[PDB]
RNA sequence: GACGGGGAAUCAGGGUUCGAUUCCGGAGAGGGAGCCUGAGAAACGGCUACCACAUCCAAGGAAGGCAGCAGGCGCGCAAAUUACCCACUCCCGACCCGGGGAGGUAGUGACGAAAAAUAACAAUACAGGACUCUUUCGAGGCCCUGUAAUUGGAAUGAGUCCACUUUAAAUCCUUUAACGAGGAUCCAUUGGAGGGCAAGUCUGGUGCCAGCAGCCGCGGUAAUUCCAGCUCCAAUAGCGUAUAUUAAAGUUGCUGCAGUUAAAAAGCUCGUAGUUGGAUCU
């Protein structure tokens, strides 16, 4: 008798097919194009469209004009404009069944600041939110999966800590200055 | 199903039942006969003592002869017969020691070109035989 | 021949080499895209059984 | 307590953590019952009772290092492996023959010393009470030349389950508190064999 | 960048003194805590249980 | 190889298996039996007698029940510190004030779950596509795109550590000084490369021997399978093996199987239970 949670559960799956042709092809490609580390992620993203998927699954099961109907009907739209990968003008219920994993990998800060123009490379720009850089409005990020909301689109820049956004250079900066004047004196 | 009516559920639970235990799979899992003649008891890892080696011929397709430990075990008290798994191996073990043995992955059953062998060895002396196999650890004295 | 069953007998009579220079890693984000784009760019689809990456003949 | 002490053992030496410092008391020898006090720490120049979990293999007349720093590779033992391979005296020679059980290592000592003067072959050197592997171990030389096949327990309390499961196939048991009635009694036996 | 964290404000020192846990006064270091072990304690309370009379309180040492 | 249930795994639908296990209820403190007190006990950190086990002894007699918290032995393939505190949540007492291995904290911990390092950025060592020509080689080639240990930087993290913070007191996390990376040796393994099933008719050795192989089958002195080096693919701080189980099993078929010849309808008939019962009433 203890005061614990024990509440956890599986975020991936593990596909069925275990070798084939095609299925690696278009994993590999997205994460290559989209700067991944490993199968992990995007079989958890995914899992997170299948959930999706069976929730709207089950919501058009559901008769017309039932208030549950409407009401988890309005909260799921609502929340996928919230997220920003939905359009504003696609305010239906079955148009949920009509996007794939990287209309939700747009939506990846990494990405974002890809896309943001501040980084060079996606990798970089992966290197560059791993290694305390870019504040998300006056909060430090240092993970690359993160759901950037579309409210907080145009909050997003660098550290003030950060010597990119202005502030005490780094350490490899002042060893190379004490080396210099090591050197010249 | 053929006999089909509203009132009747019983008659299909029956037939059910009588059609599931004359089966093999779930007659074998549901029965004390199979688990007590198992040499293991169920267990799928189990320690005994290593008292003889032989050698046993292989199929008549397949030409070579096997080299396998006679094991008493420890649990039960009666002898089986278990292959050690890879090339090399026999110089590494000798008479009167613990060893841990495991199945081939079918069920009870031999696999292979080995007659009347059903259980490999994994482990001898505490030590793994594939760091023996590999080098990582040097044998017991 | 010594005897037919002397265990360990191909194991013991072979020969002995040693390793090589070490390889680097970059977790796969160029590692399996140099096959996939020598796959793609480099190696044309042959009209025939395969043509593997790996095939040094 | 704070500290990791390591003793040399049959396979070498072993890490042994401390438990406890049994100490007794002084108008008493060490042969006493379970009657003693803890203590916290020690005088010098003082004989006391220590106690591990995981040792299982130990040889008495040995020094024992106390080591101060945090064993992380076994690199600090091989000037201990030195010490427990000059000058062997007790060398146990692992082959297959009688099955020997005592309370104390130098009642398994003296019995060594016996046996290898008797000329039969000795198999394991196992000590404290004797349970239902040492038995099936005596037991499981009933194949291959089954004279050595019988267990020697010196003043060692009979459990009484491996007692009751001996007669079923058959193995006899040497037990006894003193040595000589011990050893008129392997010499009968094997004179009747 | 931001730190949270509680606080209170009394009226005067009595009632600081009157109402408040006592580890926080110690570490303002305006009461002090026993140095005895919850071991000892225990033993010496088997002690006194083991004696009846007015030895209890001389096998407490 | 049964404590029950709330439940767990798998899952199109329909189902199969497990539930000792933190919540609720029931039973017992070696197994039977009996009892005092108390409102409430057949109580066992209460007592009495039996047998089994078992402690001390001057031998006349005394003292026992860890299926509580730690720990030891046995057993087994199989499971952790003889640690600190009543501060947080409650409980008991004559009661702010005392106590509580109930509990909380720390260590062990790759049962399992979540996030997430091992690198980014140029000029040249060079192969070509993108817009226009030289019938064809050549050129502008600025976004180039990719690979090899030439060059100096943009760097931050593990760890070493001052402090601060947390805390009954520390440790864990976060913040912050001074350190801290060029083959950034501050070095990522685990299984495989004939088919299923991603991935070399590469090199050298023994040549139905050694062995590999879940299944087909490879081994006979040309081995696309053995034994070692190079390259390559799979998942990645994780991977392989053995057992019990689920889906695949429309190979237990209620949805939803078959019965001439592949396994299969009693030799035939009567007959009591059970199963199914014509039309017609606004």
């Amino acid at each position: 008798p203890v005061a614990r949670s024990w509440v956890c559960r599986k975020t991936y799956v593990t596909p069925r097919r275990p070798f084939e042709k095609s299925r690696l092809d278009q994993e590999l490609k997205l994460i290559g194009e989209y700067g991944l580390r490993n199968k992990r992620e995007v079989w958890r993203v995914k899992f997170t469209l299948a959930k999706i998927r069976k929730a709207a699954r089950e919501l058009l099961t559901l008769d017309e004009k039932d208030p549950r109907r409407l009401f988890e009907g309005n909260a799921l739209l609502r929340r996928l404009v919230r997220i920003g990968v939905l359009d504003e003008g696609k305010m239906k219920l079955d148009y949920i069944l009509g996007l794939k994993i990287e209309d939700f990998l747009e939506r990846r800060l990494q990405t974002q600041v890809f896309k943001l123009g501040l980084a060079k490379s996606i990798h970089h720009a992966r290197v560059l939110i791993r290694q305390r850089h870019i504040r998300v409005r006056k909060q430090v990020v240092n993970i690359p999966s993160f759901i950037v909301r579309l409210d907080s689109q145009k909050h997003i820049d660098f550290s003030l800590r950060s010597p990119y956004g202005g502030g005490r250079p780094g350490r490899v900066k002042r060893k190379n200055a004490k080396k210099g004047q090591g050197g010249a004196g | 199903g053929k006999c089909r009516g509203l009132r009747t559920a019983r008659k299909l639970r029956s037939h059910r039942r009588d059609q599931k235990w004359h089966d093999k799979q779930y007659k074998k899992a549901h029965l004390g006969t199979a688990l007590k003649a198992n040499p293991f008891g169920g267990a799928s890892h189990a320690k005994g003592i290593v008292l003889e080696k032989v050698g046993v011929e292989a199929k008549q397709p397949n030409s070579a002869i096997r080299k396998c430990v006679r094991v008493q075990l420890i649990k039960n008290g009666k002898k089986i017969t278990a292959f050690v798994p890879n090339d090399g191996c026999l110089n590494f073990i000798e008479e009167n020691d613990e060893v841990l043995v495991a199945g081939f992955g079918r069920k009870g059953h031999a696999v292979g070109d080995i007659p009347g062998v059903r259980f490999k060895v994994v482990k001898v002396a505490n030590v793994s035989l594939l760091a023996l196999y590999k080098g990582k650890k040097e044998r017991p004295r | 021949h010594g005897s037919l069953a002397r265990v360990g007998k191909v194991r013991g009579q072979t020969l002995k080499v040693a390793k090589q220079e070490k390889k680097k890693k970059r977790t796969g984000r160029a590692k399996r895209r140099m096959q996939y784009n020598r796959r793609f760019v480099n190696v044309v689809p042959t009209f025939g059984k395969k043509k593997g990456p790996n095939a040094n003949s | 307590e704070g500290d990791t002490i390591i003793v040399p053992g049959v396979e070498g030496p072993i890490v042994t953590q401390i438990r406890g410092l049994l100490l007794p008391p002084p108008m008493k020898e060490l042969r006493v019952k379970n009657q003693y006090e803890k203590h916290k720490e020690v005088e010098a120049a003082q004989g006391v009772k220590i106690l591990g979990k995981d040792l299982e293999k130990t040889l008495a007349g040995l020094p024992l290092l106390v080591a101060y720093k945090e064993d992380e590779i076994p690199v600090l033992k091989d000037e201990l492996i030195h010490e427990l391979k000059q000058t062997l005296n007790a060398i146990k020679l692992e082959e297959k023959g009688v099955y020997v059980q005592a309370s104390t290592l130098g009642s398994l000592e003296a019995l060594l010393e016996f046996l290898k003067t008797s000329e039969v072959p000795y198999a394991g050197i196992n000590i404290g009470p004797v349970h239902k592997k040492d038995v099936m171990k005596a037991s499981v030389m009933l194949e291959h030349d089954p004279q050595y096949a019988v267990i020697l327990a010196f003043d060692v309390r009979i459990e009484r389950d491996a007692q009751e499961m001996a007669d079923s196939l058959g193995v006899r048991i040497f037990s006894a508190e003193i040595i000589y009635h011990l050893f008129d009694a392997f010499t009968k036996y094997r004179q009747d064999y | 960048g931001k730190t949270t964290g509680f606080g209170m404000i009394y009226d005067s020192l009595d009632y600081a003194k009157k109402n408040e846990p006592k580890h926080r006064l110690a570490r303002h270091g305006l009461y002090e805590k026993k140095k005895t072990s919850r071991k000892q304690r225990k033993e010496r309370k088997n002690r006194m249980k083991k004696v009846r009379g007015t030895a209890k309180a001389n096998v407490g040492a």
